[PDB]
RNA sequence: GAAACUGCGAAUGGCUCAUUAAAUCAGUUAUAGUUUGUUUGAUGGUUACUCGGAUAACCGUAGUAAUUCUAGAGCUAAUACGUGCACCCCGAAAGGGAUGCAUUUAUUAGAUAGCGAUGAUUCAUGAUAACUCGACGGAUCGCACGGCCGCCGGCGACGCAUCAUUCAAAUUUCUGCCCUAUCAACUUUCGAUGGUAGGAUAGUGGCCUACCAUGGUGGUGACGGGUGACGGAGAAUUAGGGUUCGAUUCCGGAGAGGGAGCCUGAGAAACGGCUA
């Protein structure tokens, strides 16, 4: 099958190597996962070397992401890849891969930010909301894509090694390169 | 074709040849697991439904469920399947074997039937007598369903009643019964409160 | 090959087992245990080929599944058990108590131990780091694990421990000052003075002993074995008390002997 | 700006969008940029500690450790991107006529931008893992030619 | 105590030298780049007086020329199989949420010269926000019987999980190999050299994909060809230097008529295993 040998490649000097040995399962690969956005979620488990398990999803339709600059984490439906840099047939295939952009719904964390901050976007509790309002500053760009409720995310899970799709939401200058290489 | 008749209410079983092909018309075209009554197989047949389980052809290959033809196929099996027994072979290993479909045809040479409902006349040989199982429950559990004991109820005054009794041939007298399985006795008690020690 | 060799073929055995090579074709496979394979003495060694108490392979089966032989204070049934240095052997039936220790040429010893000196062990640290939990732990060079050991305890130092408690009672500290024992390699068994620790960044660190007639040896911090604070050690040595004799020498004595003897 | 590639790059590990302030912090933490010393009495460039490239393969700000053999040569080639061939030069002893002759090997290595090399010039290279296909050292330091 | 289920082993050993010329292999390195049944040591939170359904042996109807080829029916077990008692946030400070271990991501601490280690790691490890449709957290067995007035309790066996250890592997650094130039250029569309982002893998890596750059090797012999070429420890002969040999019992590698693919498993691209 798949092989991650050095056998079948050329020399530095570009010489062939002759085989001398057939191939050795402790060197074998498998075949991509190719995970794809779908409300149909299916994660097969596989055996690998040592007797351990691997999770290959399929189908992922929600995420766990983090929310860097608040410091919450919350789970969220996936609902597009936007971006991919490996290769833009990714995108348009809606294919689950580490370090895609991909849009999340932004209603878990719009209900966090109105309990934490009392704002859209009982005596001891308004004491303390009011607190933490001194010192609550929400990025322009990040506030404006919470009206539509989908914030830009990035994946950082191998969805087809753990068989998760978890990421964090863009922010900063990160948020400003991606958002334009959308501007078109 | 002969038929492998059993009745799994009574434990008895029969085979019965048959050579009329205007009898067999009944069973032809026919699948596993499906009912076929037995008005046209035979006068003292009457009323009776027979279901079919399986069948070997004339070279001696079973039929396996699911293979949608009349004919020979040939698929890669795994061990314990029906149609693979596999015995002393590796585990996970995996053998090519021929197997006849599901689909009953005249290529057959026997066919395996279960009464699942008699007629009028009770067959000779296949509901006169009841053949007695030859053992009894052996779980705790299941004897207490059987006698419809409770939780006080002591369940070992019962295997009792099953026990098996018979002379040797060497010998005069001699008894046997089962042992009971997860019964719970002082010492199973004195395991739990060890396990339960040793974690504090 | 495909996986774990089973067999230990007698010519590829450690030398100082001492096997004859006519023997036979096999020599014992020394067992998975807290002493690698090529540093211990399988407990069929000791009991047939050192003590001569079995005459077979088959009768050190019959020793040890009686439950007569304890290592380090527990049974052990297993014949090829990898004992090794430091280790206590307890016969108890025989009332004899030995402490494997590398005479000066490089063998494992039988030391035979007093009942009172049987009753501990010494053991070097190999590394001391925090474990799950925070809680902080050192592993030792012969497998064992000791959790909240002596915030003072560093790798490389050696802890006396009691086979009874199963507690470090006390350590050393390794210092150049104390007397250490070679426990591999060309100087295996030999006796001295720590002298001196030369560090190499990203590269072996070189020890420098002196012995007690003067001579000076040099080897890796990987075979130094801290046996006592200042110049007396914590266990009872050998005769020899790692004093290593040349040929020359080691030949006058046995002239000596034969005139007297 | 280095962001020449399709993603973005980064240090890992660096968060960037902190509200709270670097300032005061040790690298790697409060947004400050990450670098390391590599030990065995090599000095962090200037270029890594102050610089603004990304680089994981660097040594000195990367995810790659020097353990192993440390070597020396001069630098063959350096028209690769960020990696060039380090020319070593030996005698080997032929016994039978108690002589040497010249020999030589091409190894390569990665080079970080910190680094400024030219053909001539002697660089001194530390073991570490795979980087690729060939590459198995980092350039630790550059002496130009003539100097 | 036969049989049978379950468990484990059969990946060692033995045999051979066909392929293979910086490859194997040798000395010497690295894993801060990974997996590792077992052994050894340590470590696993503040219906339950014990659950459920199957199946072998057995029993009895059989088919086929035929095979540890095979179908149907009646029974009954488990350490088989499937289940199941088992500080932080919100907040009218009540109450509630989370709260074992493991998994996945993000934020944060890991100082200085309470606060561990390295030549060197945002390392060991801690805290926090969530996440997973988690083969995990004992429904097991032997012996001995005692101590309290039903309670409590001994010495073992087997098994699950984590770390360290041991037994090992994989990949890997540097140097080193016979004849041939009547072999001088070779490599790169379809990976050749390197970069970025992914995929795959136990894990590093053009190992593979997309994109980008135009590199990489070579009279210090690349590339190609020859070998009646497995490499080494070694063998013969040797004043010295040297010449020749090394299929074969020790070590390493490789193969099981030729290829390829694969299951089981801690470990095999296994062949006294399977598939073509
Ligand atoms: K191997
Ligand atoms: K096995
Ligand atoms: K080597
Ligand atoms: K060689
Ligand atoms: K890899
Ligand atoms: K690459
Ligand atoms: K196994
Ligand atoms: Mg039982
Ligand atoms: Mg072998
Ligand atoms: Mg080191
Ligand atoms: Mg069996
Ligand atoms: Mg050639
Ligand atoms: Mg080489
Ligand atoms: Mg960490
Ligand atoms: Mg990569
Ligand atoms: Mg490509
Ligand atoms: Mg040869
Ligand atoms: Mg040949
Ligand atoms: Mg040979
Ligand atoms: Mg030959
Ligand atoms: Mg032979
Ligand atoms: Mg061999
Ligand atoms: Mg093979
Ligand atoms: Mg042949
Ligand atoms: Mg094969
Ligand atoms: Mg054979
Ligand atoms: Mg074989």
């Amino acid at each position: 099958g798949i092989s991650r040998d050095s056998m079948h490649k050329r020399r530095a000097t570009g010489g062939k190597k002759k085989s001398w040995r057939k191939k050795r399962k402790y060197e074998l690969g498998r075949q991509p996962a190719n995970t794809k956005i779908s409300s149909n979620k299916t994660v097969r488990r596989i055996r690998v070397r040592g007797g351990n398990v691997k999770w290959r999803a399929l189908r992922l339709d929600t995420g766990n992401f983090s929310w860097g600059s608040e410091a919450v984490t919350r789970k969220t439906r996936i609902l597009d890849v936007v971006y991919n840099a490996s290769n833009n047939e990714l995108v348009r295939t809606q294919t689950l891969v580490k370090s895609a952009i991909v849009q999340v719904d932004a209603a878990p964390f719009k209900q966090w930010y109105l309990q934490h901050y009392g704002i859209d976007i009982s005596n001891h509790v308004v004491r303390k909301i009011e607190n933490r309002q001194a010192d609550r500053k929400l990025d322009s760009h990040l506030e404006e894509q919470f009206a539509s409720g989908r914030l830009l995310a990035c994946i950082s899970s191998r969805p087809g090694q753990c068989g998760r799709a978890d990421g964090y939401i863009l922010e900063g200058k990160e948020l400003e390169f991606y958002m334009k290489k959308l501007q078109k | 074709m002969k038929f492998n008749i059993a009745n799994p209410t009574t434990g008895c079983q029969k085979k019965l040849e048959i050579d009329d092909d205007q009898k067999l018309r009944a069973f032809f075209d026919k699948r596993i697991s499906q009912e076929v009554s037995g008005d046209s197989l035979g006068e003292e047949f009457k009323g009776y439904v027979f279901k079919i389980m399986g069948g070997c052809d004339k070279q001696g290959f079973p039929m396996k469920q699911g293979v949608l033809t009349p004919g020979r196929v040939r698929l890669l099996l795994y061990r314990g399947t029906p149609c693979f027994r596999g015995y002393g072979r590796r585990n996970g290993e995996r053998r090519r074997k021929s197997v006849r479909g599901c689909i009953v045809s005249p290529d057959l040479s026997v066919l395996n039937l279960v009464i699942v409902k008699k007629g009028e006349n009770d067959l000779p040989g296949l509901t006169d007598t009841e053949k007695p199982r030859m053992r009894g429950p052996k779980r705790a559990s299941k004897i207490r369903k059987l006698f419809n004991l409770s939780k006080e109820d002591d369940v070992r005054k019962y295997v009792n009643t099953y026990r098996r009794n018979f002379t040797t041939k060497t010998g005069k007298n001699a008894s046997k019964a089962p042992k009971i399985q997860r019964l719970v006795t002082p010492l199973t008690l004195q395991r739990k409160r060890a396990r339960i020690a040793d974690k504090k | 090959a495909r996986g774990l060799k089973k067999h230990l073929k007698r010519l590829n055995a450690p030398k100082h087992w001492m096997l004859d090579k006519l023997g036979g074709a096999f020599a014992p496979k020394p067992s998975s245990g807290p002493h690698k394979s090529r540093e211990c003495l399988p407990l069929v060694i000791i009991l047939r080929n050192r003590l001569k108490y079995a005459l077979t392979y088959r009768e050190v089966i019959s020793i040890l599944m009686q439950r007569q032989v304890m290592v380090d204070g527990k049974v052990r049934t297993d014949k090829t058990y990898p004992a090794g240095f430091m280790d206590v052997v307890t016969i108890p039936k025989t009332n004899e108590s030995f402490r494997l220790l590398y005479d000066t040429k490089g063998r494992f010893r039988l030391h035979s131990l007093r009942d009172e000196e049987a009753k501990f062990k010494l053991c070097k640290v190999r590394s001391v780091q925090f474990g799950q939990k925070g809680i902080p732990y050192l592993n030792t060079y012969d497998g064992r694990t000791i959790r909240y050991p002596d915030p003072l305890i560093k790798a490389n130092d050696t802890i006396k421990l009691d086979l009874d408690s199963n507690k470090i009672v006390d350590f050393i500290k390794f210092d150049v000052g104390n007397v250490v024992m070679v426990t591999g390699g060309r100087n295996r068994g030999r006796v001295g003075i720590l002298k001196n620790r030369e560090k190499h960044k990203g590269s072996f660190e070189t020890v420098h002993i002196q012995d007690s007639q003067g001579h000076e040896f040099a080897t890796r911090l990987g075979n130094v074995f801290t046996l006592g604070k200042g110049s007396k050690p914590w266990v009872s040595l050998p005769k020899g008390k790692g004093i290593k004799l040349s040929i020359i020498e080691e030949a006058r004595k046995r002239m000596a002997a034969q005139s007297a003897t | 700006a280095e962001q020449t590639e399709k993603a973005f790059l980064k240090q890992p590990g660096v968060f960037l969008s902190s509200k709270k302030t670097g300032k005061g912090k040790r690298p790697g933490k409060g947004g400050n940029r990450y670098f390391k010393s590599i030990g065995l009495g090599f000095k962090t460039p200037r270029e890594a500690t102050e610089g603004t490239y990304i680089d994981k393969k660097c040594p000195f700000t990367g995810n790659v450790s020097i353990r192993g053999r440390i070597l020396a040569g001069t630098c063959h080639s350096a028209k690769m991107n960020r990696t060039i061939i380090v020319r070593r030069n030996y005698l080997h002893y032929v016994k039978k006529y108690q002589r040497y002759e010249k020999r030589h090997s091409n190894i390569p290595a990665h080079i970080s931008p910190c680094f400024r090399v030219k053909e001539g010039d002697h660089v001194t290279i530390g073991q570490c893992r795979p980087l690729s296909k060939t590459v198995r050292f980092n350039v630790l330091k550059v002496i130009p030619a003539g100097s």
